[PDB]
């Protein structure tokens, strides 16, 4: 399978950006899709996730209220709308999916905030830079 | 029906779950305990409108259709109501597809949080099998 990410670039603090990610080559799933980000000198942070289909979302505390993730007509594509971008938000953003089709209900944000456990498919990172 | 540990262990061995895909019987009994507490009628509703049915809490958005979960993929091509039977047969059949489909026993959240990595065989020792 392959994850195709696009968007990102440079923007002035306060602006907004929208990243998108397209999972390709799936028969079923993925069950989860989310975003991770890696800034210099910091730990890899899980930013947002969503249960495919079900639509339920999860967000890191640092981006709650500013970011919004959504699915596109079950088309296996998700978007990450980032508003009120601040320079601390400067980082490399990664799209990731969890290919497991769980038997019992599973909350995608769980693995998101615990080392990305379960997310087995990663895409090419995309640089996002917020200048002053 | 609310099975007893050893009673269910016996009934699962009879359905060939023992060493299925290499999973020793203890896994399936442990999963059942923290999923449904051995209750074949247990049904838990989830925030996305889906529901988990039966002894192995199978979900209605992916594995079975209960007629009220928008988008049900119904991968086990069976109604969910069939999973609330005192006869674990339908549940085991479905549970087998979920595992042989490459999901492994990870598919069960409860198994991953309460059984995986522990001495799962403790779940069947002391049983007449």
């Amino acid at each position: 399978v392959q994850l195709q990410a696009s968007g990102g670039g440079s923007v002035q603090a306060g602006g907004s950006l929208r990243l998108s990610c397209a999972a390709s080559g799936y028969t079923i799933g993925p069950y989860c899709m989310g975003w991770f980000r890696q800034a210099p000198g910091k730990e890899r942070e899980g930013v947002a996730a969503i249960n495919m289909g079900g639509g339920i979302t999860y967000y890191a505390d640092s981006v709650k209220g500013r970011f919004t993730i959504s699915q596109d007509n079950a088309k296996n594509t998700v978007y990450l709308l980032m508003n009120s971008l601040e320079p601390e938000d400067t980082a490399i953003y990664y799209c990731a999916a969890d290919s497991t089709i769980y038997a019992s209900y599973y909350e995608c944000g769980h693995g998101l905030s615990t080392g990305g456990y379960g997310y087995d498919s990663w895409g090419q990172g995309t640089q996002v830079t917020v200048s002053s | 029906k609310v099975f007893g540990r050893c009673e269910l262990a016996a009934a699962m061995k009879r359905h060939g779950l023992d060493n299925y895909r290499g999973y020793s019987l203890g896994n399936w009994v442990c999963a059942a305990k923290f999923e449904s507490n051995f209750n074949t009628q247990a049904t838990n509703r989830n925030t996305d409108g889906s529901t988990d049915y039966g002894i192995l809490q199978i979900n209605s958005r992916w594995w079975c259709n209960d007629g009220r979960t928008p988008g049900s993929r119904n991968l086990c091509n069976i109604p969910c109501s069939a999973l609330l039977s005192s006869d674990i047969t339908a549940s085991v059949n479905c549970a087998k597809k979920i595992v042989s489909d490459g999901n492994g026993m990870n598919a069960w959240v409860a198994w991953r949080n309460r059984c995986k990595g522990t001495d799962v065989q403790a779940w069947i020792r002391g049983c007449r099998l």
